[PDB]
């Protein structure tokens, strides 16, 4: 019995990731006990990030500018490349600090059964920035999708001079074995690095 | 409300069978144990995290943790012993101002990166305890009052003069420490250390102090 | 290091109850990833909602008319008038279908502490509503400031006519004794109805 | 190891325990002293002979009868039927009760092959006598309630008072998010204050 | 008494405890009985294992005596459930020895406690031994100074990869993890 | 995961705090446990639900309350329920039917008037969707047409010259001839008297157990 407008801004609501019905009315209920300047501004916010910021030309990452802060960063070495499924990773990967190269973010995982193609993600571009003399980390997700696109990356780019790596499988920070999955045991186990 | 969220340090951590795991942080806001049931929460990790504290129940419990920074560097074996150390002062201490642990920060962050971690271990653990009130009393004998004493004290850990004290001198570079030693800074402290030939002297030393205060 | 634009996006996305700041950087890389059909609308269905929708003058219940659903509906009894704190406690309340009567939405309790006087509360036109010979029921949460909102009111309704009841205290529905708390429990025990 | 299969498949016995939380278990086990796992089992088996169910009213206990029962402090006006021994505690714990209770232990279910036989309902009869009031603590599983209902329909003749424990929200929860029929049994429920 | 004999017990709280023994008072002579049988038959008839330190009842685990196993790599692990999820994974033959906890100087555990020292002999020329003690900074320093330490003898000292866990995204793994699985990783095509 | 709609046909506890319980659907019965509608015995629920390897009991997520029936505890509906319940356990192991059939059971042995009329009925017409006849016709020892005596070791009928007990009145044995082709609606119409009811009351019992386990 609800109004129309109300069953429009819940629908909405739910079509984003995370939110319940459940949640998108509860959240649309409070939506309303706001003032007119809390929603004019969040709609406001919403439409000038569809208008402003984009996905720069380079590595797929996003910003407002003509190249993303990390490509156009001087600081940084175009000797390599991480290719990565999605921005959020490039974020992640930032934090650890423990990167200084380049990116490239595709923006999907090779799905056939969800229809997707490499006509799809953004690997196309990223070949004429592999060459002679550089490496390529490979950065996609531990799952099946992910390695596979690792693996046809690797395939793909063959040809061209470069490195290619693939981000250590194993265990994580704080973990024990006892409480670990088998898969990713055997995997830490048989890729072991040896010392002495 | 009765849930609050902080940053912190993990000075001590814990495990029952269960798989619960108890906690000890030191927050600029003091030292707080809080247990969570299941950063993934690891020993000296720069973390801030969620927890909820009342009636209900008496140890705080904890929601969300997050991690900030981290020192990987401290489990090779060396800066280990030392860090072990620095986080067991900072629970004997500061007892649950920020000051300490600004301190017991920057104690953590050079005994990973310094080159010479014993002496960063030294220095700062007599801030660190300095900070934290216990200044080694150096210029009257503890048991006489005769100034200047420059032997060991076996029963109080202070300084006994030559005819008051049943062991021999500690060494010119040692006593210059010991003395001029809660008055220098970190900077200036570090730039003149102990000879390793005579740190041990100066290790037996703080121990016993440290044993018989703390 | 983010484009101006995300910054806005992402406060204004954690601003909204329920969204952590991860969730709100979370949600809006995602928001990123989807067309500008989806977001234009998104955006649209939020004005529209706050310009549309608003709130009913007999009982403060939500709609884009000038009488909510349940009170223009016939069918139903002003005989009757169930107080209650917010609009979705009306919707929760339907649902239950054993509900015939009409509604008052305060939109929200009485709190001192947060500045909470029946000044905010729509404590005042609730009066002309009642009269003789009919009944108000009481139906503000079990919380304390629930409690006392319904106790407040009481007393400023006793001098019109109507009854006034309270929704029962007690234990809910395939629920064990064992593993109820102790104050439910009393009310419950203390609360007995008895029928030999 | 054949004896270790013994222990820890006799954890997965007891319920809590899963076949993981059963190694768990026998494992940090087998860290203990002689002493701890031996007072262990001891108590285990003290538990086992030294104390029985109670003749009078079903709650556990060691002497001949229980706290409840011997001790003349409590008075003999009223008795309360609870599902089981827990219930019993936890209804002692609301600081509401200073009468009797009768354990039935276990609610009527013909499904499951529960007759008011095995239920300690014959042994309750003795027990109510002309005026006096009953209260029926079993459960508010649609088991526990039909129970009641039962035990009511048979409690009438004679002459004491039968009264169950109130159906409602709960002692501070908000409707909103409180279940249909909870909601609609505490909408009938409803007690009256101020009569005209 | 009972009922607090299983507070004590981790996993047990108050009510969780209520709940067991409360439960436990409708089992009968037999069950109770049998239960602390089995309880005290792991007492006594089974212990600690001199080779490494894997729980067993015999002389030696079906990890050491049973001969179809290699010689040739011994695995060193926090504790017994660690051979277990380990021997689970399918991927391993060899030996495992069990360190008993792992080093802590503030809870004040020394490689003395630790099984370490019975370790050595068993390490001997040409090899292969690999650190399968835990993550945590406390495992990790363990596995450093096991290997500091065991470098003099002749074998192969070799440590379980770090890196992100199978089948997940890196967008929600750790700034640590991540890291350290961005510089352990692995090549695959050179020039 | 999937998530279906469900009326719930039993319910069961451990000690852990953990509920075992079987629905059914009109996809057929189905059987999930979830750990701690608040899944109540005769709701009619919806809810979503999760299989796999991983747990080889359907582990049980969301659970949300479509209709119920509070009517059934009171003594009578409430026999005659457990009953019926008994029976959607037993046959019904596959067409959606059945499901809407109990489920008008417990409908009309919940409101209708003659509670113990509805699980006479009701019963005979979930054992007979589920193809379970009683066989009436020919005598079970002889073969004789029409027998119109009870008998107890195969629980169908057998005739005077091979019948130790006699003859169910005339009320039960026309409801038992006529018994599973009559509508809902008009075997409603056409109630054994009360008197007569406990000879087909025994009757079903044998019948029943003779068949079903
Ligand atoms: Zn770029
Ligand atoms: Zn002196
Ligand atoms: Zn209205
Ligand atoms: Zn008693
Ligand atoms: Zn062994
Ligand atoms: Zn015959």
């Amino acid at each position: 019995k609800y109004p129309p407008s109300l069953v429009s801004l819940i629908r909405e609501l739910s079509r984003l990731p995370g939110i319940g019905p459940a949640s998108a009315q509860a959240l649309a209920f409070h939506l309303f006990e706001q003032p007119r300047e809390d929603i004019e501004r969040l709609a406001s916010a919403l439409l000038e990030a569809k208008r402003d910021l984009h996905v720069c030309p380079i590595c797929f990452n996003i910003t407002d500018a003509e190249k993303c802060d990390v490509c156009a960063d001087p600081s940084r070495d175009q000797r390599t490349i991480c290719v990565v499924e999605e921005p959020g990773d490039v974020i992640a990967l930032e934090r650890s600090g423990e990167y200084r190269g380049l990116y490239h973010v595709l923006h999907g995982v090779l799905s056939p059964m969800n229809g997707v193609g490499p006509d799809k993600l953004h690997i196309k571009p990223l070949l004429p920035r592999v060459g002679q003399g550089m490496e390529v980390i490979l950065a996609t997700g531990t799952t099946v999708e992910g390695d596979a696109t690792a693996l046809y990356l690797q395939r793909l780019l063959e040809p061209l001079g470069a490195a290619i790596s693939r981000i250590a499988y194993g265990v994580p920070v704080g973990g024990s074995l006892e409480y670990t999955d088998e898969v990713t045991l055997g995997r830490a186990l048989t890729g072991r690095q040896t010392v002495s | 409300s009765r849930t609050a969220n902080r940053s912190g340090i993990v000075i001590r951590r814990r495990v029952t069978p269960a798989g619960d795991i108890i906690v000890t942080l030191l927050t600029p806001q003091g030292k707080l144990k809080a247990i969570a049931r299941g950063s993934s929460l690891n020993l000296f990790h720069h973390v801030g995290v969620q927890v909820y504290q009342g009636p209900h129940n008496d140890l705080a419990s904890v929601k969300q943790a997050v991690l900030e920074g981290a020192l990987p560097t401290l489990a090779e074996p060396e800066r280990y012993a030392f860090a072990h150390l620095m986080a067991e002062f900072a629970d004997a201490l500061f007892q649950e101002s920020e000051q300490a642990f600004d301190l017991f920060a920057a104690s953590l962050r050079g005994v990973a990166h310094q080159p010479d971690p014993e002496w960063v271990a030294l220095v700062m653990s007599y801030k660190l305890l300095g900070l934290a009130g216990v200044i080694p009393q150096t210029a009257r004998c503890a048991r006489c009052g005769a100034p200047d004493p420059e032997h060991p004290d076996p029963l109080g850990g202070q300084l006994l003069c030559s005819k008051c004290a049943a062991l021999p001198p500690y060494p010119p570079a040692v006593l210059d420490f010991l003395r001029h030693a809660v008055r220098r800074t970190v900077r200036a402290s570090f730039e003149q250390p102990v000879p390793s030939a005579d740190r041990p002297a100066l290790w037996r030393a703080l121990e016993k102090f440290v044993t018989v205060q703390v």
